[PDB]
């Protein structure tokens, strides 16, 4: 098979499909070089991503719900990572 | 018969026989369940867990009717996630999940159907396929690719399959018509989910 290019592959989803995913300790300490809270080092916290279809990162958000929340405010149709 | 494969547990959508679908695989075991499956013969165990919002589920949250697929082509993203574009082959029983702590792994039996052909498999198709063509106009975020090609499917437990796939019902709803094996419940079944008024029929 193979039924897309590359391209087509990885623009599949345009415009609206976006998933969401949790950021791990390592993304936030990567986005913050000056510094983050001890929170966001706990599993007490899990923050959420919303990502385009093609990987680049929309929005973060406080927790899954809201990730998906905003999605959908947004006009996007978020979907899951399994 | 019978087979032992890594499994992709999916959080919130039912994939049917039949159905080729984009998904992203973001969790470590699904990941490494995905890595396994291409190095081999490509092919994965696609079931649905019972809880959305469970992260980690066992196999006690897990449904033990699933679908055999084959992974058609797939794209590490920059992130980690892998999006893969996925095809269901076919209903598979699963019998237990193995003893893999690196990912969900699990024997997986064959299903057969009732099928076939009495007056009623026929009516029942021919109902459902006009059914669906009032029910798109309800919905109307069916794909028009969906509307020309489901009127014509004449094998009825794909045509049921099809449909399950494009309504608009909670997850629930969706593993229960991947459980229905009578392809002539199936059929009702989608029926009565396109009913857009409880029928008087049902009290």
């Amino acid at each position: 098979s193979r039924p897309l290019t590359s391209e087509a592959f990885a623009a599949l989803g345009a415009p609206a499909l976006v998933y969401v995913r949790p950021i791990k300790a390592a993304e936030i300490l990567a986005d913050a070089p000056e510094g983050v809270e001890d929170l966001d080092l706990s599993p007490d916290q899990t923050l959420y991503a919303v990502c385009r279809a093609d990987g680049e990162r929309l929005a973060v958000l406080i927790d899954r719900d809201t990730a998906i929340a905003a999605a959908l405010a947004h006009e996007l149709a978020p979907v899951s990572v399994h | 018969e019978l087979r032992t494969l890594p499994v992709l547990p999916l959080r919130d959508i039912v994939v049917f026989p039949h159905m080729v679908v984009p998904l992203f695989v973001g969790r470590d075991k699904s990941v490494r369940a995905l890595e396994e499956v291409m190095r081999g013969d490509k092919q994965i165990l696609l079931v649905t867990q019972k809880n959305s919002a469970d992260d980690d589920p066992a196999p006690g949250d897990i449904f033990e009717v699933g679908v055999l697929a084959t992974v058609l082509q797939l794209l590490k993203l920059p992130d980690g996630t892998v999006k893969v574009l996925v095809e269901g082959k076919a209903r598979a029983a699963v019998v237990s999940f193995t003893d893999q702590e690196s990912y969900y792994e699990a024997q997986i039996g064959e299903v057969s159907e009732d099928d076939g052909a009495g007056p009623e498999a026929e009516a029942l198709s021919r109902a459902v396929v006009e059914q669906f063509e009032n029910y798109v106009k309800l919905n109307k975020k069916v794909p028009p690719e969906a509307l020309a090609s489901i009127p014509q499917i004449a094998e009825p437990g794909k045509l049921a399959d099809s449909i399950a796939a494009h309504l608009s019902v909670k997850i629930g709803d969706k593993q229960n018509l991947l459980e229905i094996f009578d392809v002539v419940k199936r059929l009702e079944k989608v029926f009565a989910l396109m009913e857009g008024e409880i029928s008087v029929l049902q009290v």
